[PDB]
RNA sequence: GGCCGCGCGCCUAAAGGCGUGUCCCUCGGGGCACUGCGCUGCAACGGCCUGCGGGCUCCCCAUCCGACCCGUCUUGAAACACGGACCAAGGAGUCUGACAUGCGUGCGAGUCGACGGGUUCUGAAACCUGGGAUGCGCAAGGAAGCUGACGAGCGGGAGGCCCUGGGCCGCACCGCUGGCCGACCCUGAUCUUCUGUGAAGGGUUCGAGUUGGAGCACGCCUGUCGGGACCC
RNA sequence: AAUUGCCGGGAGGGAAGCGGAUGGGGGCCGGCGAUGCGCCCCGGCCGUAUGCGGAACGGCUGGUCCGCCGCUCGG
């Protein structure tokens, strides 16, 4: 089953998707999943209907992709790595398996964005936030 | 003010989707829009508008109309029709023929392979025949329905053979003046 | 869904196959796929597809800004070049 | 289903659809089938000529049974007989009775191959194409 | 046909080493929620 | 493994506690906990009914 | 990846013929330039 | 009556609201007549039960 | 009144701007020109930021302009035409049957498992099974007796193909002319159980016909009709 | 809720209410509105190569991570 046969299965309806303000032009969608970068419902970020995902969440940062060749096997489907050096070194990890590798060079963009969101996060878990970002 | 009419917008309506839910045709039409858009090919152009189609426009095509249809020139020709392919009893020789369609009964589809022909779906003839090129694109009988029947002039009206409703046919349904000579008139 | 072995195989003699007699539901078959390969991506960057496809087009046109062809002289330049030349034979008075 | 009626879709509006002068009244025109002949007469002069009068004889206590002849036609003849017993053809002989059949219709062709058909009737011309083909036809009760 | 590993409760007895069961035909049928929600309606009717 | 195929052992199991183990070993337990929790009254009118 | 290699000869071939294109309209723009100019 | 439409024949000019016949007990008919056939069965054990 | 996307890889000049060569034009000084790659969200300044400051879709009032009471029947309502003192709760196109068009789903010359039977450890679910003839279809016409489709062309046509506008093949649909079945009328070689048959040959006639198998089941909206039948 | 009392506020020359537009008065609000970002003396971590452990991508080469070493110096 493909991934554009998964698509519109999981379109309308799905344990991960978040509607709210009805379907008027007011609606607000969001998806839940892990390995969804960006949190948003549709084909390009969905964790659910794409054979090839990154998922760029915390413990310490660790980055998962999953297995192309295991998607029958949930158990050995994500191949996860956990990273604590600097952030370059990590950003420098997430470039090389997300990008250079070809799989899914589409999401290398989002995905450093996240680590870096991701990583600010703990920062500031560690150290309270001393200033605020409003300029 | 400007003189037109109805602000100058267009007032007759046609489909630009199907109104079917079925996610193998959504995945038909999304293939099909993209060959229509960067092939430029008229063939392309009509197949995804017959996608669109109601059950009623994309009517049903027998082995004999086919097998007629694709008489010689069934070698180097896929037969393409936007419907469903269906048996015919009523006739006993059936060539090699390469069909793609939407759907075969069971007993077409038996009846194609076993002679040699290979039955294929829309996204295969787009990997055979990207533009359409070297096939026979059929319909069936759009009018052979007995709802058409009862379509056109009323059936009380001279040169009209029209079908009327009737609930029951026999001497006591609608056959006496309007009819005959004998009783008033015969319209 | 979870299947002990038994019920696994016993799930080819129900629903059978496509052939005929190959099940005990009398007067069924399993139903035909519309699509043969519903994988889009797989058929739209097939070679056949991609050998027959014009060349991608992603210039974005958009109305061109008003440049006054009465008084703006670059916009009356380009619209009638001899615009200029006449005013200089014009300009050349005896 | 209440949700797709279209009386929905009138809440607010006055008259629900049915006017402000030729309102929603109980039976103008009558009831059922009245007037057939005085102010619906048109209606049933166009769109159902026959309707009144009288034609034919009576039958009286009409047993449907009498008159149950299924009939067949020659162009359906050879779905009934086999593969492998077309393969040993000799012709085949089917007994139309067997499928349900009284008696044996000529439209459509039949193949250049003999048959012989056992049934209680037959058409003359459905006779003329089973012979034309090489074939026989048995009576049989 | 691919063929599906059978799991084993029994991780020490192991009678056998190695089973696997050719996936049922019924598992490639097409998949359709649009006449799955409409065949569950009229049996939840019933 | 999705198709999830067990051995015809857990055809002879007849304890609840047998059961919460075979989950446990096919991975399948988080699945069964999620419905044991949530479960809860409903509200509406169909709490008074006999639901 | 030999998926990758055809895109990218591709767009190179594509670019290629695009350049054609405007230079042979380089010569064309500039004739009408003043072949309206005479008119 | 109004359009091109078979002339209707409706048999409700009677009070045929007294008499709708419901099958609600369908499923219960089935099961009183299998509970009779199991019991006329042991009634006579080594006689037919196909009569 | 609304808008904010030329300039530098030569030099000098706050900066606007100037500064090269070539050919032509005369009457003093210009004109048309060299065209090579890249990058490419206009500015300056002020007051104010927890205050008697700013804002406001909220409340009240003032002023100017505009503004007749809603619903309803009606050609025409603000009407000296009816209903309405106010508020809360309740209050009117529904259910069923038969058809029909449209649409959606399955199967397809078939389709329907609807009444029954088997089974069912959650079950008035579900699942299986009975049709070689149950119902609609697959064949008409005729009051009936009774007969029952011997297999088409043409014009226009989407699309496909070949050659470089032309040619070939042409689905659906429209139009025209036929053939065949049946009612009525005509016709008659021959065989035959003597009253049947049918080689040929037809018709300003009639059919809800054929020369396209498309239907069956279910679901929904709408429309007509029987029912209290939109409500009183 | 209709409707009523009291307290406080506002308006009123034979109705009032209503639409638009401002103003005066009141009642609110601080995501109502900023205080960070690049360069430098103080605090504090490691490449290159290695042994080892797991698990990847493409269709046999090459990849990342972690913990440990032993050279290294830029962060
Ligand atoms: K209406
Ligand atoms: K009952
Ligand atoms: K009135
Ligand atoms: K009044
Ligand atoms: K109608
Ligand atoms: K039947
Ligand atoms: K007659
Ligand atoms: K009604
Ligand atoms: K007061
Ligand atoms: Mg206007
Ligand atoms: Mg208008
Ligand atoms: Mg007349
Ligand atoms: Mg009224
Ligand atoms: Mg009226
Ligand atoms: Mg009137
Ligand atoms: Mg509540
Ligand atoms: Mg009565
Ligand atoms: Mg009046
Ligand atoms: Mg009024
Ligand atoms: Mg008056
Ligand atoms: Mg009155
Ligand atoms: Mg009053
Ligand atoms: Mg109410
Ligand atoms: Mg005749
Ligand atoms: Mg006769
Ligand atoms: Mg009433
Ligand atoms: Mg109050």
């Amino acid at each position: 089953v493909p991934g554009s046969l998964v698509w519109e299965l999981v379109k309308k309806n799905n344990c991960f998707l978040i509607k709210q303000f009805g379907n008027s032009n007011a609606k607000v969608q969001f998806s839940k999943e892990p390995n969804n970068l960006y949190n948003v419902h549709s084909y390009k970020f969905s964790g659910l209907a794409n054979s090839k995902t990154v998922a760029v969440q915390p413990s310490a940062v660790v980055l998962s992709t999953t297995k192309t060749k295991k998607q029958n096997t949930p158990a050995k489907l994500q191949h996860k790595t956990l990273m604590r050096k600097e952030f370059r070194k990590m950003a420098k990890s997430v470039k090389n398996q997300v990008c250079d590798n070809y799989y899914r060079p589409d999401l290398t963009k989002p995905a450093l964005a996240r680590l870096s969101a991701v990583y600010r996060s703990l920062q500031v878990s560690k150290s309270g936030i001393k200033k605020k970002n409003r300029q | 003010g400007i003189d037109l009419v109805a602000g100058g917008r267009n007032k007759r309506t046609k489909r630009v989707a199907p109104k079917s839910d079925d996610v193998y045709l959504k995945l038909l039409v999304k293939l099909y829009r993209f060959l229509v858009r960067r092939t430029k090919s008229k063939f392309n152009a009509v197949i995804l508008k017959r996608l669109f189609m109601s059950k009623t426009n994309r009517p049903p095509l027998s082995m004999r109309r086919l097998s007629n249809f694709m008489k010689g020139k069934e070698e180097k020709n896929i037969a393409v029709v936007v419907g469903t392919i269906t048996d015919d009893m009523r006739i006993q020789e059936v060539p090699a023929m390469k069909v793609t369609a939407l759907r075969f009964t069971e007993t077409a589809r038996a009846r194609i392979i076993n002679a040699g022909g290979e039955c294929l779906t829309f996204d295969q003839l787009a990997l055979r025949a990207p533009t359409g090129e070297n096939t026979i694109l059929l319909r069936g009988p759009k009018n052979a329905r007995e709802a058409v029947r009862h379509f056109g002039k009323a059936p009380g009206v001279p040169h009209s053979h029209t079908k009327p409703y009737v609930r029951s046919k026999g001497r006591k349904f609608e056959k006496a003046r309007g009819r005959r000579n004998s009783r008033g008139f015969k319209v | 869904v979870i299947w002990t072995e038994s019920a696994f195989k016993k799930l080819e003699e129900v629903y059978g196959t496509f052939e005929a007699p190959s099940l005990k539901k009398k007067g069924f078959i399993l139903p035909r796929p519309k699509m043969a390969n519903a994988d889009l991506g797989r058929i739209i960057n097939s070679d056949e597809v991609q050998s027959v496809v014009k060349p991608l087009n992603k210039e974005v046109k958009r109305r061109e800004k008003r440049k006054n062809p009465l008084k703006n002289v670059a916009a009356v330049l380009k619209l009638n070049p001899y615009f200029g030349t006449a005013r200089k034979m014009a300009t050349l008075a005896e | 289903t209440t949700r797709f009626k279209k009386n929905r879709k009138k809440r607010g509006h006055v008259s629900a659809g049915h006017g402000r002068v030729g309102k929603h009244r109980k039976h103008p025109g009558g009831r059922g089938n009245a007037g057939g002949m005085h102010h619906h007469r048109i209606l049933f002069d166009k769109y159902h000529p026959g309707y009144f009068g009288k034609v034919g004889m009576r039958y009286f206590h009409k047993l449907s049974n009498r008159f149950y002849t299924p009939t067949v036609n020659v162009e359906r003849l050879w779905s009934m007989v086999p593969s492998e017993k077309a393969a040993e053809a000799k012709a085949p002989v089917v007994d139309v009775s067997q499928f349900g059949y009284f008696k044996v219709l000529g439209k459509g062709m039949l193949p250049e191959k003999p048959i012989v058909v056992k049934a209680k009737l037959i058409s003359k011309i459905a006779e003329k194409k089973i012979k034309a083909a090489g074939g026989a036809v048995v009576l049989v009760a | 046909r691919p063929l599906v590993s059978v799991k084993a409760l029994e991780g020490d007895m192991a009678t056998d080493n190695s089973s696997s069961l050719a996936l049922a035909e019924v598992f490639r049928a097409p998949l359709r929620p649009d006449v799955v929600r409409f065949v569950h309606r009229l049996l939840s009717c019933n | 493994e999705l198709p999830l195929v067990i051995s015809d052992s857990a055809e002879s199991i007849e304890k609840t506690s047998q059961a919460i183990k075979i989950l446990k070993q096919v991975g399948a337990y988080a699945d069964a906990e999620k419905a044991k929790d949530s479960v809860g009254i409903r509200p509406g009118k169909g709490k008074m009914r006999n639901r | 990846p030999e998926k990758v290699i055809l895109k990218r000869r591709r767009e190179e071939v594509w670019a290629a013929e695009k350049k054609q294109k405007v230079a042979a309209e380089k010569i064309k723009a500039a004739e009408n330039t003043k072949v309206i100019y005479a008119r | 009556v109004k359009h091109n439409n078979v002339i209707p024949n409706g048999h409700f000019k009677k009070h045929w609201q007294n008499y709708v016949k419901t099958w609600f007990n369908q499923p219960a008919r089935k099961q009183r007549r299998r509970i009779a056939r199991q019991k006329n069965a042991v009634k006579i054990f080594p006689r037919p039960t196909s009569g």
